[PDB]
């Protein structure tokens, strides 16, 4: 829908910057033709010009994907023309900011967060395929970081306290933030005392 | 307003000069009396009333009527009993026969007298008098019903030419039916 | 209390042309009064049910709700006389409606949307000044958060008010005026991001959340008063009147040519039943009897004519003696026309009196099908109408929901191309009878000349 | 009275718990029903609401200052108090009983066991005034106003559950609710009436009401001023319309008798109407011509 | 308040006057509630009860007698049942319908109450006042006595509409007798008058324009001529329920609007019907429905029957608490009657349960003034007769009040209040108009 709600513009800005780290360069996944036919073109809103740069693909196979993101303006340029330019080139941009945001933005599982019935996995649970503890998460983490449960045993056989595993930090982590959460229950009970006198 | 006035009685006028005695239907067919360019004129003895002469009896039913709403007649529901009295017992809708059932109600209730001031009103509403919505004084098989019958034009001009007689008797009604 | 005093309470509650209703009328009104207004407000009321039933649109609703609002209870007037009218009218429909938790759904409903056209027909200053009189934003505020405010309000602008300009859209916006509430309250206008949120607060489709405001009140003031109505009922002479408006919500033609098809093809189902009924039967019992009588009294049919159709129906199958239908059954087709007794014209029943009836047992053919069919007989005589299955599925919800009248002005208009009586059905399926036939007689002259 | 039973009862429970005692409605529908017409005893109203939301002296905090001020019912974490428990106490013996009666082959013991139940019964419906008499020992006005105000809830949803199935309340109040069936056949009848039994029940687990007469026909004007045809074998039942018959003839009472039985005859209401009227007719006759006997014109 | 009959209303306030009656009964005989009992079912102990007298058939011939009557209990003390009256075991007794009374009696078989005593009401307490309020009412009167003339209507005869003797009356008033208060009740221009009643309204020469309403008669008829009063007589007008001028038809009647009569703020004031109101001390108790014409009793005994009727229904009165103490109201046969507003008979009770020094009750019969259980009763009759011949007024002549001449009476207790006595202060004389 257009224009845009504003959580929805300033993540489209929070986004951007990324598009082209991520998808053109380091996945790069609209360098096979195919999978750019399957999934790059469909995002288009012109048939002429969908057909135009599938042709241009087939007679040029395996252009990468920053390749294939300027030829669709190269293309689109090419075949829009007089008065009316504009309004393809304004559809073009709104296109491509879909993509952008159908790439890049959140994908949530819907059902969850729905009911106040749904159960969750609680964190530092054992994922029984991986090994992997479900440790919090902060800006630096990465799946490698998630520490093992063969590790940790391997770790307290050497020493026999858990404050001197890998699963410390996180252990930390959350502490500090069941904290802060306990602070901020303390200051709501205030508050509310203080409204109802 | 066809079923309100339904079971209303009359508004007897008494000629001033001659005596006669005769329903007034508003700017109706009469052959008693008529309603002229200058005011009411009974035919009997073509002489005029003047609002004075008019309006004080239209107080007088008015005040009649209300007298007799407040003597307080009581009428027993059971067809069987059917008794008309003015004795209220402590309990009020009681029937006041040995082991009567029905229910005892006001006999001229005061749903019964609104109506019969409100008819009393739509006499000389001009409005009314224009359209001929008034109630009929008279059914067609009565001996006085009126020989000739008035035209639509000849009340439209003669209720504009009466108003201020019309307002003076709404006026009078109205004293008592804002106090209703 | 004066009634200068009086006066002075009435204008400091108008102050603006709308209201919520959160302070009771005070002072005296008349029975003429409480009844009039009673039944105009629930003439407004039950328009804007029948318009919203059949899904109009909104602009078509207040198109066709005006002249009803110039007749019946004039809006945006300086008069007392009317705001006293609809405010006591209001008051009066809540001590109606609040007996069921359904009228009470029926009546918050309808009040809510005729405060949704209330507040539409206003204009802007007077809704600004209803709506001053719920935090608003200072202008700093407002300054701060501009882009955004009007980034969420483009849209609602654009597809609400028409203001296809972007100039125009952002004149407006410029005198907007925001509230910030939190988003909890107005979590439907989150839901469709017509709304800018900011830390947890919603910044206003301010008509949306206003109508549920004065839905939530006076649905919580109907409960207030349901619980205080069994001390009013000692009040011998509001009762009536209040069960009337509660149930209020539930020689052309002669004795051969109401027979005809001409004639027969204009009846609403009820009186198609009675004559089938008659038909078969060669006798009607009371209650059937009566309606009929009345409805054809209604239609045109005179009282000489009445009896010759009577005595004709009554003696077709012999079973009848023309001296046993004098003896018992003439004085009372005489009467029925105002001819014996205390000559009282008795007008035809409408639909609310036939419903009042006591219910159809065996061999009774009176009431309204709609309510006394069973689903599968009445789906068969729709079938009979040429009715498609999805009319017919329609005007069963509708029978299902005990919107009886609803169903019937349903019928009328599928077969044909608000009705509460059935005189009015017979009278508007004749007018348009002889529309067409002007229309095929035009059309036959026009095609005459070339 | 009731009022030594309730009293008594209460005082006797409240000092054996270790409890210090203290110190001495739908207006009807009138005219002719042809449809049968159940009437159905809604008696135990106000002990089932008592049992359902545990309202007792203990359990519902009152303002004792302001005893005009509505109370609410307890929370269901509240243990069950002392007057629904005897309650409970008194139905589950009742179902003791009735259950014991089914099986017991003995009229003797089989009386027995009746009796016992309707003392049971009786004392289970009478158990209300104790809380909402005025001059009870143990009165209560905020008990007795949420008691009752239950009880005006529960009878406007049984109407609107009664209008789900097609059913109209002829008449209703506390004690008693009339139903238009809507049919003609008893077995019918029954069937509808026991199917909104189910109906309330289902909605009130604690609330079995019953059917309590069978009306044929019911010409009805107050709750206890009407005429009906009851079935038990059909038969003639008339109550408050025959308040004056020392005014009227024998002749007149025949006149009347014959009216009511042939209009509530199980024939078509226009060939007993034309019966009615040649029946009138020849009494007419005979009275113009003088061919009744003189005994049936007199008066005392 | 409007035009409205309940009733429910009015048997609550016909139950009421039993229940107040019983309580003061009980109060001043020192007797307990558990002594009065149920008269209408049998027992075989005698009993105390209070009711309403009432004939024994609903539908009765106008003249009872002592063997025709029935005491209709309160709500509570016999569910609103009537019993038939025994009073062969008494000999001296005086009843009228609506009449509350208090019996000492025993209804031994079912069907009647056997009467063996009378319980009379106590009379009403009177008013009293302070040493300092009397002291002030004497700087007042300035030494001189108090005048208080009060006329009733009707003003003009049958005949014509002259009120040459009205002006006579206020020429007089004006010059010699010179009253502190004129009192004055209605009809001004009675609805029931023959030529107002029949439409035969003349033209009047002496009006430049015709009235069109009886209203607008009386303003150009009466107000000229009310205004002519000297303002240093204040005078009180007291409607009647014929009074054409009223829009209220029924008993108790409020009073009229000064302002739409016409009249100057300077000296005239209106009050309701009834009213009850002071003079300097005096206690004036003033209704305008004619008691004394209409209370018919029913009497056994010679003593009673050898006393003035007047006296009889002026205890009456007294003892009822209440002006107009008949019910059912009297009716004229329809032209006009009490007209009595049952559910406010509250508001024509005594006023604060005092009985007024002088009550004054116009009735169409001769004019009298008679002092009744220490109450001065005064009619003054009509001002002018039927046929336009002289009718009367009364002159009210108190003398002023003196702590130290004993003719007030020291009530004890630790507040010094003092009985106003003006049946020793007050001469009344009934002067040919
Ligand atoms: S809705 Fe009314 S008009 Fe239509 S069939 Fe039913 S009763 Fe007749």
């Amino acid at each position: 829908k257009r224009p845009y709600h504003p959580h929805l513009a300033r993540s489209l800005e929070q986004l951007k910057p990324f598009f082209v780290s991520i998808m053109l360069e380091e996945q790069n996944p609209w360098e096979d033709d195919q999978h750019a036919i399957q999934t790059l073109l469909p995002a288009l809103y012109d048939k002429q010009l969908i057909d135009s740069l599938k042709k241009y693909w087939l007679d040029n196979p395996r252009r990468s994907s920053k390749e294939k993101w300027n030829d669709i303006d190269q293309i689109a340029t090419s075949l829009f023309k007089g008065p009316k330019q504009d309004s393809h080139i304004i559809k073009l941009r709104e296109c491509k900011e879909d993509l952008v945001l159908m790439t890049l933005y959140p994908k949530l599982d819907v059902e969850v967060t729905k009911q106040t019935i749904h159960l969750l996995k609680a964190p530092f649970c054992i994922h029984p395929a991986t090994g992997n503890v479900c440790v919090p998460i902060d800006e630096s983490f990465a799946p490698e970081k998630a520490p093992k449960l063969i590790d940790l045993q391997t770790e307290m056989e050497k020493n026999n306290d858990v404050s001197l595993t890998a699963l410390q930090p996180f252990i930390n982590q959350f502490q500090a933030y069941v904290s802060s959460l306990l602070k901020n229950e303390l200051g709501s009970v205030k508050r509310e005392r203080e409204d109802d006198d | 307003d066809v079923e309100r006035f339904k079971d209303t009685v009359t508004l007897e006028l008494s000629c001033p000069s001659c005596d006669k005695r005769f329903p007034f239907g508003g700017i109706v067919s009469s052959n008693y009396y008529r309603v002229s360019y200058n005011g009411l004129q009974c035919k009997h003895c073509e002489q005029l009333f003047t609002p004075l002469q008019l309006t004080s009896q239209i107080e007088h039913s008015i005040r009649a009527h209300i007298s007799l709403y407040y003597a307080g007649w009581l009428q027993c529901d059971d067809s069987t009993c059917g008794i008309v009295t003015r004795q209220v017992s402590v309990f009020g809708k009681r029937c006041l026969n040995d082991g009567c059932t029905g229910v005892m109600r006001y006999k001229y209730s005061d749903k019964q007298l609104y109506n019969q001031l409100l008819y009393f009103d739509s006499l000389f509403d001009c409005e009314k008098n224009k359209k001929q919505e008034l109630k009929p004084i008279y059914l067609p098989d009565d001996l006085d019903y009126p020989k000739e019958q008035l035209t639509e034009s000849s009340i439209k001009a003669l209720t504009e030419q009466n108003r201020e007689l019309m307002e003076t008797g709404r006026s009078v009604v109205q004293k008592y039916l804002n106090d209703c | 209390s004066s009634s200068e005093e009086e006066k002075k309470l009435y204008a400091r509650l108008y102050e603006s042309k709308l209201s919520f209703y959160d302070l009771p009328p005070q002072g005296e009104i008349t029975l003429e009064q409480f009844e009039i207004w009673a039944i105009d407000r629930l003439k407004i009321l039950l328009e804007i049910e029948s318009c919203l039933s059949r899904n109009k649109s909104i602009k078509e609703i207040e198109t066709i709700i005006k002249p009803q609002f110039q007749k019946l209870l004039p809006f945006n007037t300086e008069s007392l006389e009317d705001r006293k009218k609809d405010y006591y009218s209001h008051f009066i429909l809540r001590l109606c409606f609040c007996r069921s938790k359904e009228l009470r759904e029926k009546f918050v409903r309808a009040e809510t949307f005729l405060f949704k056209i209330r507040f539409n027909m206003l204009t802007s200053t007077d809704q600004t000044k209803f709506v001053q009189s719920l935090q608003f934003i200072s202008n700093e505020e407002k300054a701060e958060l501009s882009h955004q405010l009007y980034q969420t309000v483009s849209a609602s602008l654009q597809f609400q008010l028409n203001l296809n300009e972007e100039h125009q859209r952002k004149q407006y916006f410029q005198q907007e005026k925001f509230i910030k509430l939190p988003f909890e309250n107005v979590i439907e206008l989150v839901g469709n991001r017509l709304v800018f949120l900011k830390d947890g607060y919603a910044y206003l489709q301010q008509l949306n959340l206003l109508s549920n405001e004065f839905a939530s009140k006076l649905n919580q003031e109907l409960i207030k008063t349901y619980q205080y109505l069994p001390r009013l009922n000692e009040d011998d002479r509001l009762l009536p009147i209040l069960n009337h408006l509660s149930s209020g919500y539930t020689d052309e033609i002669n004795a051969q040519s109401v027979w005809s098809e001409e004639i027969s093809s204009n009846y609403p189902l009820c009186i198609k039943n009675l004559m089938e009924g008659l038909k078969k039967n060669h006798h009607l019992r009371y209650y059937g009897r009566q309606q009929l009588s009345l409805f054809l009294k209604g239609i045109g049919l005179s009282a000489d004519e009445a009896l010759k159709f009577w005595s004709e129906a009554f003696t077709r199958n012999g079973n009848m003696t023309m001296e046993k239908f004098n003896k018992e059954y003439r004085y009372s087709f005489r009467h029925n026309y105002g001819l014996e007794g205390n000559r009282i014209n008795y007008k035809p029943w409408d639909c609310h009196t036939i419903l009042s009836k006591p219910r159809p047992g065996r061999g009774d053919y009176h009431g309204c099908p709609f309510r006394d069919w069973s689903h599968e007989r009445l789906s068969a005589e729709l079938r009979s109408m040429k009715l498609t299955q999805a009319q017919i599925i329609s005007v069963l919800d509708s029978c299902q929901k005990g919107e009886y009248t609803i169903a019937c002005t349903k019928v009328f208009e599928m077969t044909h191309n608000h009705i509460a009586h059935p005189n009015l059905y017979f009278e508007r399926s004749r007018q348009l009878q002889k529309k067409q036939q002007k229309l095929e007689k035009e059309k036959l002259f026009n095609n005459g000349n070339h | 009275t009731r009022a030594g039973r309730n009293e008594y009862i209460l005082l006797h429970e409240f000092s054996r718990n270790g409890f210090i005692v203290p110190d001495k409605v739908f207006e009807p529908e009138k005219g002719l029903h042809k449809n049968y017409v159940l009437v159905m005893d809604f008696n135990s109203l106000y002990p089932s609401i008592i049992q359902e939301f545990n309202i007792c002296f203990t359990t519902v905090d009152r303002n004792k200052e302001d005893i005009d001020e509505l109370p609410s019912v307890p929370p269901s974490e509240v243990d069950q108090g002392v007057l629904p428990r005897l309650l409970a106490n008194l139905v589950d013996r009742r179902r003791e009983v009735k259950k014991v009666m089914k099986t017991e082959t003995d009229p003797h013991k089989r009386v027995q066991c009746d009796i016992r139940q309707q003392a049971l019964k009786l004392t289970a419906n009478s158990m209300y005034g104790c809380l909402g008499y005025v001059n009870s020992r143990f009165y209560a006005k905020p008990l007795a106003m949420l008691v009752t105000n239950k009880g005006r809830e529960i009878l406007m949803n049984t109407r609107q559950l009664a209008e789900s199935m097609n059913l109209l309340v002829v008449y209703g109040d506390t004690d008693s609710v009339m139903i238009d069936t809507g049919c003609d056949n008893y077995a019918d009848a029954i069937k509808i009436g026991l199917g909104f039994k189910r109906l309330v029940n289902e909605r009130y687990r604690l609330l079995e009401i019953d059917i309590d007469n069978v009306f044929k026909k019911l010409l009805l004007h107050a709750k206890k001023k009407y005429a009906a045809l009851t079935v038990n074998t059909t038969v003639l039942e008339v109550k408050g319309l025959d308040m004056k018959r020392r005014e009227f003839c024998p002749l007149s009472r025949d006149v009347s008798i014959h009216v009511l039985n042939t209009i509530l005859s199980d024939k078509d209401p226009e060939e007993a109407l034309q019966e009615v009227y040649d029946y009138l007719e020849d009494i007419r006759i005979k009275v113009e011509t003088n061919n009744i006997r003189i005994d049936k014109y007199k008066i005392n | 308040r409007t035009m409205r009959q309940n009733l429910q209303e009015a048997s609550d306030v016909l139950d009421d006057q039993i229940e107040s009656f019983t309580k003061i009964i009980q109060n001043h005989y020192k007797l307990s509630p558990n002594d009065f009992a149920d008269p209408t079912i049998q027992s075989q102990s005698e009993i105390y009860a209070v009711g309403r007298i009432v004939p024994d058939s609903p539908t009765y011939d106008k003249f009872l007698n002592p063997e025709s009557l029935s005491l209709e209990t309160s709500r509570m003390g016999g569910v609103g049942r009537r019993v038939r009256l025994d009073l062969s075991q008494v000999n001296e007794l005086s009843f009228f319908l609506g009449q509350i009374v208090a019996f000492k009696g025993k209804n031994a078989n079912g069907d009647y109450f056997t009467v063996n005593s009378i319980l009379p009401l106590p009379y009403p307490n009177s008013p009293v006042s302070t040493s300092q309020e009397l002291q002030e009412f004497q700087a007042n009167l300035e030494g001189s006595s108090l005048k208080v003339i009060v006329t009733c209507g009707p003003y003009f005869a049958n005949d014509n509409f002259s009120l040459e003797l009205l002006q006579e009356f206020i020429d007089s008033i004006n010059n010699e007798v010179k009253p502190h208060v004129l009192i004055m009740f209605g009809p001004f221009i009675d609805i029931t008058h023959p030529l107002i009643a029949s439409g035969k309204l003349p033209n009047f020469p002496q009006f430049k324009t015709q009235p069109k309403t009886l209203d607008e008669l009386f303003l150009k008829l009466f107000t000229p001529i009310l205004k002519t009063i000297s303002p240093h007589i204040q005078t009180v007008l007291i409607p009647s329920t014929k009074d054409a001028i009223s829009n209220h038809a029924a008993y108790p009647q409020a009073s009229l609007i000064r302002k739409a009569l016409q009249l100057p703020k300077r000296n005239f004031k209106c009050m309701a019907n009834p009213s009850s109101f002071q003079i300097n001390e005096i206690y004036f108790g003033c209704s305008n429905v004619d008691t004394f014409k209409d209370l018919k009793e029913v009497i056994k005994g010679g003593t009673t029957s050898s006393r003035y009727r007047l006296d009889r229904v002026s205890e009456h009165i007294l003892q009822q608490r209440r002006y107009y103490p008949i019910f059912p109201g009297s009716i004229r046969t329809h032209i006009s009657g009490a007209d009595l507003d049952v559910s406010y008979l509250g508001l024509t009770e005594f006023v604060g349960g005092f009985s007024p020094d002088i009550m004054i009750i116009p009735s169409e019969l001769q004019h009298f003034a008679r002092v009744v259980q220490n109450v001065v009763v005064i009619n003054p009759g009509r001002f002018i007769r039927a046929t336009g011949n002289r009718g009367s007024y009364a002159q009210i002549t108190v003398q002023c009040p003196d702590l130290e001449d004993g003719k007030l009476t020291l009530v004890e207790g630790e507040e010094p209040v003092y009985l106003h006595n003006v049946w020793k202060r007050a001469r009344v004389d009934l002067i040919a108009s």
